[PDB]
């Protein structure tokens, strides 16, 4: 061969997988995710295809879901830091049934003029927020009394999800898998480089994925391993299913004095009949959606297998479907969607809630005045396998489930991978440097 | 008849084409790579350190200002016995870097310990006499 | 019979040997020197500023890329009347720097105000004509 | 002393640990130090102090 000599090159387009922090970006305008500090979005972002190069994607290793997990919780706690403690409101409640029982009409006597202007301030309380005192009437008190000090969320904080974007830092790039058939992992062929991702709204829910993206012209079902009962099945829907939710009760609210310079909002009277929360779901769209899902499930789980039975498994907040329409947390019985194996949902409202899990300090929602209405659609859902059974293709009871809230972002992040680019490299050449 | 793109390589695409063809856009790729508050502040400092690290080596090696510079270190064919054309017209940057990944520190050391050392010693001697 | 160390000066040891002998490992010493979260973050930024400060002067003086560069500023023997050999073969770096410590700012000024100024003015004039 | 301890309630969601009962005789804390090693150590110290 030729006498070869070392030549140094810079700008070499090669890279290695790496994990780092992506910068937030937002369509700039006390909403939790509406941080005062965030990069304005690019009105004309670029995307280029590699084509000579493929890349190994694995949605179960995208560490970006961890960044979102921690940052989102931090933003929640920060916005709701200067909020009102319920500590002096642990006073026992003399409760009777509210005439029309999920709502009790109770009284108490605290603080009784501890350098302030206060009184008994009777009010309405929800069953799901209190603990019975079986040694009394039965009487009630705040369920938090024997656990922790919790605060009433600041009335000035909105909880509307914001579609936050995330962009690569210098020296790093975001690769995207554009294969319509891409599942949990593999050598994605259609790979492109993206300057910055689209916005993902931090929607928090249990059992069904709401207001997300749609599948590429068919239902696509993903899992780490369809044979492993310890894994979950992620279903991305071809078209979404329409759901319309309402809180028909027109509620008032009252500010009460709890100390000098301190106020607390209580549920006031209710105007009109007291009715149940519920959501209306189109059976047509729901059933047709299921048809496509079943067809795909057959590919792995058998051609005559009975699927989709009633809700079961986990504590009440896992067994019920959960969402936060209007700022109030609704827990509805999804069984009405899965009450027939191979639509109006009854629903209750809770105010003392836990953002995915909370230790010690927790959030109590304020009462919302008026009526709550919203509209959304099911764009995905999580199925769980019921466990061991006869191998024969008889049953596989894909119950709704999933309590790991991180999957509400992983379900979108699966498209992306972050790498570190190494511009420095060498190769042989023909001649020696003309060294004197 | 030929269909054409606009101007030049978008970003990294050449990584899977031969190193010969890929060399055309080193100016593009280099420029693009070279160039809440606290987390970003940390990232900025890290970017600077990575930036300067590369500049340090390019300075020492006598390569500063160039994206292509010839050294005076001979190629030891033990690393790879491929000819010039067998590499440059037949192998990509991603593939090449892997082939000689385990010689990176070796050759980098040789550039500094042998050539740079020589160039600085002899330079002074030539300036003196 | 001679006993030998491995390869080269470990770190700073040459500081007490003659400047002549010590010059052998400028490549070593330079490389080594050149290259809870918040305190370290501060330190990193400071390191960068010190790094770049030296690079600024080396750039301006026309010395960038070199660890040994000849200037065009004459030595004023008022600073020291020792001959070349009386310094380089007889005095250490620690000792030398002390001898002319009070002329550092003077000579640095002269390099920029006189030579750099000349080189930039004359350069343009030569390029023009 | 083999001591027990008890968690007590001091407020809603608040606990405090108190010393509980003691099992066996209540004796003094103490340390055992080797007089040999100590004295020989002192010997060397004294020799240097003399300087
Ligand atoms: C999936 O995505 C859909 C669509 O984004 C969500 O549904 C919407 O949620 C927003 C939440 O704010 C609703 O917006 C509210 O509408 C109220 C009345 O709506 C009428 O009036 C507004 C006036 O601008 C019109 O834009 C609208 O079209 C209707 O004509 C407003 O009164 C609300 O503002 C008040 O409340 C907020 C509370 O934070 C205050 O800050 C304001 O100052 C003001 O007091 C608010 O704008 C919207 O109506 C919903 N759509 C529908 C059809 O109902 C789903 O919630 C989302 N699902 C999930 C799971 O996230
Ligand atoms: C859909 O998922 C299957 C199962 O994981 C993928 O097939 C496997 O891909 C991995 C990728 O490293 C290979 O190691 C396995 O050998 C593959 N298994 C078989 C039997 O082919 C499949 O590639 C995925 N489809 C897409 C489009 O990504
Ligand atoms: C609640 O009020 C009734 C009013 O008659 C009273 O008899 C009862 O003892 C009260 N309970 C409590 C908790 O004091
Ligand atoms: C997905 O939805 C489109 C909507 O038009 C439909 O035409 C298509 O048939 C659906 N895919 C499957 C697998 O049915
Ligand atoms: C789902 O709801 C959103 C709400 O804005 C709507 O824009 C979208 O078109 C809906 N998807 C389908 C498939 O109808
Ligand atoms: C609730 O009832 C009051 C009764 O006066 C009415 O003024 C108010 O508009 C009602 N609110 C809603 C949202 O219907
Ligand atoms: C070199 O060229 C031959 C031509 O057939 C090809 O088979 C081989 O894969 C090439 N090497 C590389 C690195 O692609
Ligand atoms: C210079 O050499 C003489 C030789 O005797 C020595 O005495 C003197 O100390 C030397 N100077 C230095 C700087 O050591």
């Amino acid at each position: 061969a030729e006498q070869l000599w070392v030549t140094v090159y810079y700008g070499v387009p090669v890279w290695k997988e790496a994990t780092t922090t992506l910068f937030c970006a937002s369509d700039a305008r006390r909403n939790v995710w509406a941080t005062h500090a965030c990069v304005p979005t690019d009105p004309n972002p670029q995307e280029v295809v590699l084509e000579n190069v493929t890349e190994n994607f694995n949605m179960w290793k995208n560490n970006m879901v961890e960044q979102m997990h921690e940052d989102i919780i931090s933003l929640w706690d920060q916005s709701l830091k200067p909020c009102v403690k319920l500590t002096p409101l642990c006073v026992t409640l003399n409760c009777t049934d509210l005439r029309n029982g999920e709502i009790k009409n109770c009284s108490f006597n605290i603080t009784t003029s501890m350098r302030d202007k206060v009184q008994k301030e009777y009010a309405l309380f929800y069953k799901l927020d209190v603990v019975p005192i079986k040694n009394d009437n039965t009487s009630y008190r705040l369920i938090s009394c024997n656990t922790s000090v919790i605060t009433q969320a600041c009335p000035k904080v909105s909880f509307e999800p914001i579609p936050i974007h995330y962009c690569a830092p210098a020296g790093f790039a975001i690769l995207k898998c554009n294969d319509k058939k891409f599942n949990g992992t593999g050598p994605c062929t259609n790979v492109s480089t993206v300057q910055c991702t689209h916005g993902i709204r931090p929607v928090v829910s249990t059992q069904l994925l709401l207001n997300g993206s749609l599948a590429e012209e068919e239902v696509v079902i993903r899992s780490a391993n369809f044979t492993d009962n310890a894994k979950i099945i992620i279903v991305q829907l071809n078209k979404s299913v329409e759901i319309n939710c309402t809180r028909p009760n027109n509620n008032t609210r009252k500010s009460i004095h709890i100390g000098p310079g301190r106020w607390f909002y209580t549920t006031g009277e209710i105007i009109g009949d007291i009715r149940q929360a519920h959501c209306n779901i189109s059976g047509t769209k729901w059933n047709d959606t299921l048809k496509q899902i079943v067809v795909k499930l057959k590919e792995q789980f058998g051609n005559k297998t009975i699927v989709f039975n009633h809700s079961s498994g986990g504590d009440p907040e896992i067994v019920m479907h959960s969402f936060n329409c209007g700022g109030e947390f609704f827990y509805c019985n999804s069984t009405q969607l899965f009450n027939s194996t191979w639509i109006v949902l009854p629903c209750r409202i809770k105010q003392i809630v836990n953002m995915w899990q909370e230790v010690g300090k927790a959030m109590y929602a304020p009462p919302i005045k008026g009526q709550i209405r919203c509209s959304s659609n099911i764009t995905g859902l999580i199925l769980i396998r019921d466990g061991g059974k006869n191998r024969s293709e008889n049953t596989e009871i894909f119950r709704p489930g999933g309590g790991d809230m991180r999957d509400n972002w992983r379900s979108e992040l699966y498209k992306y991978k972050v790498v570190k680019i190494e511009p420095l490299g060498i190769a042989p050449t023909k001649c020696k440097r003309r060294v004197v | 008849a030929v269909g054409i793109g606009a101007v030049f390589l978008g970003f990294l695409g050449a990584a899977g084409s031969t190193m010969g063809a890929a060399s055309m856009t080193l100016t593009v790729q280099a420029r693009q790579l070279l160039s809440w508050g606290i987390k970003q502040l940390q990232a900025r400092v890290l970017a600077v350190e990575r930036y300067l690290k590369d500049q340090q080596l390019l300075g020492i090696w006598g390569c500063s200002g160039k994206l292509i510079c010839c050294t005076a270190v001979p190629w030891n064919t033990s690393w790879s016995n491929k000819s010039y054309n067998q590499i440059w017209n037949n192998m990509t940057w991603m593939e090449w870097e892997r082939e000689i990944d385990n010689y990176t520190s070796l050759i980098y050391t040789l550039i500094e310990d042998s050539q740079n050392q020589q160039e600085k010693n002899e330079q002074e001697l030539l300036e003196l006499d």
